[PDB]
């Protein structure tokens, strides 16, 4: 036929319609919208034909005369797709910026732009990803350098879920980002085992210590869910709509908003039964696992057994208001709780960027996107999940669907931290489970418990604990 | 703005092209350091011997090709403890008692999630002859009972 | 065609003179006629109340009038709690119910699907055939189960 | 100068020059400002003259030749009034109709149309919001008397939400009328209140009884939305379309007309933030609203705790009224339904009018507008909202902008009822807000969860409920 095998797979590996790349393609090379032409061949009988042509880069896209709309304008797409393939390139734009003023945040906004541009030239199947964007910076003496980025707005669908813990539940981008990090101290941890000099690690009273200087940033391109997306209302004229505002709220499935439930609300735990019925998942929104974040440390239950908490340094958003809005939703709450020794409320710092605020590019037409991915300098390497099941998707040698677990998941963390264990002679009991292994950090748990009691105390929500099923698979 | 203010910033642009994700900022001038000035709850001038130049994209996959004898001990004990509760595990039994209740409940507000779980648990301890048997009786039933709900 | 005309210009000039009031013409045949009113809505009421009792702007003199002329009613509000519940069970169409249910290996989904299907199809019941439903599925899960059941 | 002598005299009433009186209806008309044009001519004896031109509703528009420019532009300007008054534009008044059949909602609609007119005369600047109307008419014996008033086709903006309440949600002209009818009652308490023998109201048992011989009807001027008011040439298809005919139907902002439920988008429930940053807010179509009201009555959940429900006697539609389709929407759907007493279903009147003309109607194909009039006997004046914000706008100063809550929100009627229990005597509970009011009628609650539960069990579809975040105000 006229049109190339190679355009075909690739409108097959993009997953939208020839017409609709087509179509963004040409507005992200011209300034243009393509718009079909339909004219007419008369046989010597009579006939009615379409072609449909556009124009794009001079070249003649005149498609094939055929009797009806549908392969006429299939075959003008196809053929644009191939022009477009033909002299190779894409959508970029040039940077500026003002300075003199405060623009620390500025310079991690558009580093994490012109990074994830770079990922994109080796691999091009991840365009398109840019409505939400979440990275992390490592700040050493006035050098900063990237070390997580991470996309995707939707979580687990309630059907999909597994009791070996192979799924991702949550694709959200400030938690793969999280994920990174962690991945990342993984490998710092074992520099260190390896290497001491060489690492950000040194050995302290207890567990290791992160070495004078070392301070982790968070740069999210939109402000997260939850409390900080409520209202803009500057003030709320009553202690009542104060409260409301403050309290907890939960997600559910691929919802784009959160619910607010109130006092002795969804107090039965959730089953695993009972999911598989029907009944939808509840997960916290992303302020509140900031707020948990800040409190007890972002090295998690696990990594504790090694290592003091950590704790991010700032929280940049691109957002013209931020300020008061987002600290009340990341400290203010938690700033009279009182953690016992270790672990403690960090006063993180709040940034506000220059310009260029990213609402446009983040809340239009671009959620129909299923697909997450994340990227981390620990592996080195882009992986791309499918936010519908938690898992990503290959063709084989047949081109049949294969599917493995992604590198980030319950499964391959304990494999990982297992590995920590048997290269550095760490012996650990046997049979052990992931719960098990979490619940061994007694400094942790016994601080959660108490955070989680104190949050009771203060009627401002009751945490929806996923069911223990999730965590049940035996660690081999 | 300035001469060595504008050297600064298009030095800054060009690090923004060339090498995306490092950063490199300037403070033995005073003029260098105004035109990205960092907060001062953030800056923290240190002096150490570490650098940036450290860290390797793909050090972890690097790291486990060397073998054991290289590895050393940090020594740290991991023991198991603190197991929540000792019920069974996979929901797999569900007391007596409280399925005749789920079962026999009249109150179904809670849209039938109870009573098939009931069912499931029920028919999970079945055998394989006899579970299958109850299949084809339960069809017909819900055949039978209500047509309309699945002869569309 | 006698005192139609004129029993209809009335009509016609009220649209005009006092817009928004219609008094129908009664006690005469050919009156009545003109405008047939449907006769389920031909309720006849004797009633001492009269429709231009009614004033405009009625409740701004009410509001501002002294509050002991006005008496109570006897009546109490009490505060309630609200219904949090949203659309709880995920919905499948017809056809989709109708493959799980005839599905051989369900023994290696732990019935799952199967139970599932049977809440969903509970779910679609109205208040008797769900209940007569629920009541067959016990007797029958007795009847075959004894072991489990009978204890 | 070939102007009429009303225009004239309408602009010495409004006591405003006819620049700024055609300003106002420009501004009221459109969504921008007018566009002016001047030329400069010489003439045979010397003299210089001008004249203005002007656009209005994409119309080009030429005023006289005058002497001077501010004479041109006041010629155009009147030009421009002549243009956009329909007092000259179609008629003043038809007045004149064929008697003898059964055409008593003739009378009917012509007496709203007349009504209307009468108001426009007191406001000259309300003219053209004509094109879809709205009346009740309270009947008693033989005697009829208009209550409510009020235009409108359009609804809020996803943009413009709050949650104090303060701003419309719907201001199509169906909806607008029963919220007059809803203060219209409040009168009517307070007036049983002081004097029972003048009010509609007895005291009879479990709460107040409407006397005998008392009922209210309600006229629109073009047939809902919904399941109605079908203008399709292709023709209804195969069963499942069929079905389609008695599916629930939701509007969508910042578009027209309605959708069909079952999409892959409409699982769960509408959200605060989401809804915020853009996400389709979902509201029920005008002839699923009217079945609603039928069911379970119009006075609403707050104004149940003192009276018995309320049902409509009869329904007219002038354009597009099919008797089969207009029964059948909103009728014959739920007539096998049995709500609990004292709430049942009500056979009401289906009725058509006797002229119907489409080439010269003004339905659809006129001009829209964005602004949108209500009319109450109990206020006696009318009150003019913009539908994007629903929300009340007003000049001082002979300048800046003034945004007040309109009269018919959610907050005016929580203020209205605390006045109406307070004025009588009648202890609440305090503090409450306007969702645990609205629920403290145990009645009419269960009555709605129970038709709702039989409208899903049906198969008909699902009711879309707004968002907890819109009901949370505390009520002072
Ligand atoms: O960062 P997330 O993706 O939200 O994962 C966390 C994490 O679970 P992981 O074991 O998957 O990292 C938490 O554990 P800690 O890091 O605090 O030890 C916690 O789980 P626990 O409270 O059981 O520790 C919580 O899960 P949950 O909400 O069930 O508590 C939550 O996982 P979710 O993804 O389920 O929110
Ligand atoms: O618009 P209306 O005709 O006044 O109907 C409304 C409203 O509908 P909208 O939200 O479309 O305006 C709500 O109904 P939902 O849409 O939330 O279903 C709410 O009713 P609920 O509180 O039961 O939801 C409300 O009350 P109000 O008019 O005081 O705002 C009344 O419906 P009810 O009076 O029957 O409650
Ligand atoms: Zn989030």
């Amino acid at each position: 036929d006229n049109i190339p095998d190679f355009v075909k797979e690739t409108v097959e590996r993009s997953g939208k319609n020839p017409m609709s790349l087509f179509s963004e393609l040409y507005v992200h090379m011209t300034g243009n919208t393509p718009v079909f032409d339909f004219y007419n061949r008369n046989q010597p009988n009579g006939s009615m034909k379409f072609i449909c042509v556009v124009i794009l880069n001079g070249e003649r896209i005149e498609g094939n005369v055929k009797s009806k709309k549908k392969e006429a304008k299939v075959s003008c797409s196809l053929k644009g797709l191939e022009v477009v393939l033909k002299h190779v390139s894409e959508y970029v734009v040039p940077a500026v910026k003002f300075e003199e003023k405060t623009t620390f945040f500025e310079m991690l906004r558009e580093h994490t732009y012109a990074k994830f541009y770079e990922l994109c030239k080796n691999n091009a199947l991840i365009y398109g990803f840019e409505k939400v964007i979440a990275s992390v910076f490592l700040k050493i003496n006035g050098n900063l350098q990237i070390i997580a980025l991470s996309t995707g707005n939707k979580g687990l669908r309630g059907d999909k879920i597994v009791n070996d813990g192979t799924a991702l539940i949550d694709c959200h981008a400030e938690i793969l980002a999280r994920r990174g990090l962690l991945r990342f101290l993984y490998s710092e941890v074992l520099k260190f085992s390896t290497e001491p000099p060489n690492s950000i690690f040194t050995k302290g009273k207890n567990a290791l210590v992160l070495k004078p200087g070392i301070s982790f940033h968070l740069f999210i391109n939109t402000a997260p869910c939850g409390v900080a997306r409520i209202d803009k209302k500057l003030k709320p004229g009553t202690s009542d709509d104060l409260q409301n505002s403050s309290r907890l709220r939960f997600k559910i499935d691929k919802g784009m908003g959160t619910v607010l439930g109130g006092a002795s609300e969804f107090e039965a735990p959730q089953t695993f039964d009972g999911i598989m019925m029907g009944e939808r998942m509840r997960t916290m929104s992303c302020s509140d696992k900031l707020l948990r974040a800040n409190v007890l440390g972002v090295q998690g239950a696990i990594l504790s057994h090694f290592i003091d908490p950590i704790y991010y340094s700032s929280i940049a958003v691109a957002e013209l208001n931020n300020a008061d809005r987002l600290r009340k939703a990341v400290y203010s709450r938690a700033a009279t709780f009182k953690p016992p020794a270790p672990f403690h409320v960090q006063d993180v710092e709040i940034g506000e960027c220059q310009v260029e605020d990213t609402e446009q590019s983040t809340s239009a037409a671009a959620r129909s996107t299923i697909s997450s991915m994340n990227w981390n300098l620990a592996d080195g390497n882009t992986e791309v999940v499918r936010t519908s099941d938690g898992m990503v998707h290959d063709k084989d040698m047949s081109g049949a669907d294969i599917t493995t677990p992604s590198r980030l998941c319950k499964k391959n963390m304990a494999e990982l931290m297992i590995t920590i264990c048997t290269l550095t002679k760490t012996s650990v009991d046997y049979p052990i489970s992931y719960e098990e292994l979490k619940a061994g950090s007694q400094e942790y748990a016994a601080a959660k418990k108490s955070f989680i009691t104190w949050l009771r105390q203060k009627d401002l929500g009751i945490w929806q604990r996923k069911p223990r099923e999730f965590q049940m698979f035996t660690i081999n | 703005t300035d001469e060595t203010a504008r050297k600064a910033a298009t030095q800054l642009l060009d690090q923004i092209q060339d090498t995306p994700g490092r950063i490199s900022l300037n403070f033995e001038t005073p003029e260098a350091a105004s035109v990205c000035p960092i907060p001062t709850s953030l800056n923290q001038i240190v002096n150490t011997k570490w650098t940036v130049n450290q860290l390797q994209e793909g050090q972890l996959t690097m790291l486990l090709a060397q073998d054991a004898n290289k590895f050393k001990s940090l020594g740290v004990k991991n023991i198991k403890k603190g197991s929540v509760e000792t019920q069974i595990l996979p929901r797999q039994m569900d007391v007596k008692e409280i399925v005749e209740k789920l079962k026999k409940q009249d109150n179904d507000s809670d849209q039938f999630v109870g009573y098939a779980a009931a069912v499931a648990n029920v028919l999970r301890r079945c055998d394989a002859e006899t579970a299958q048997k109850i299949t084809q009786a339960i069809t017909a039933t819900i055949e039978k009972e209500a047509p309309s709900i699945v002869n569309c």
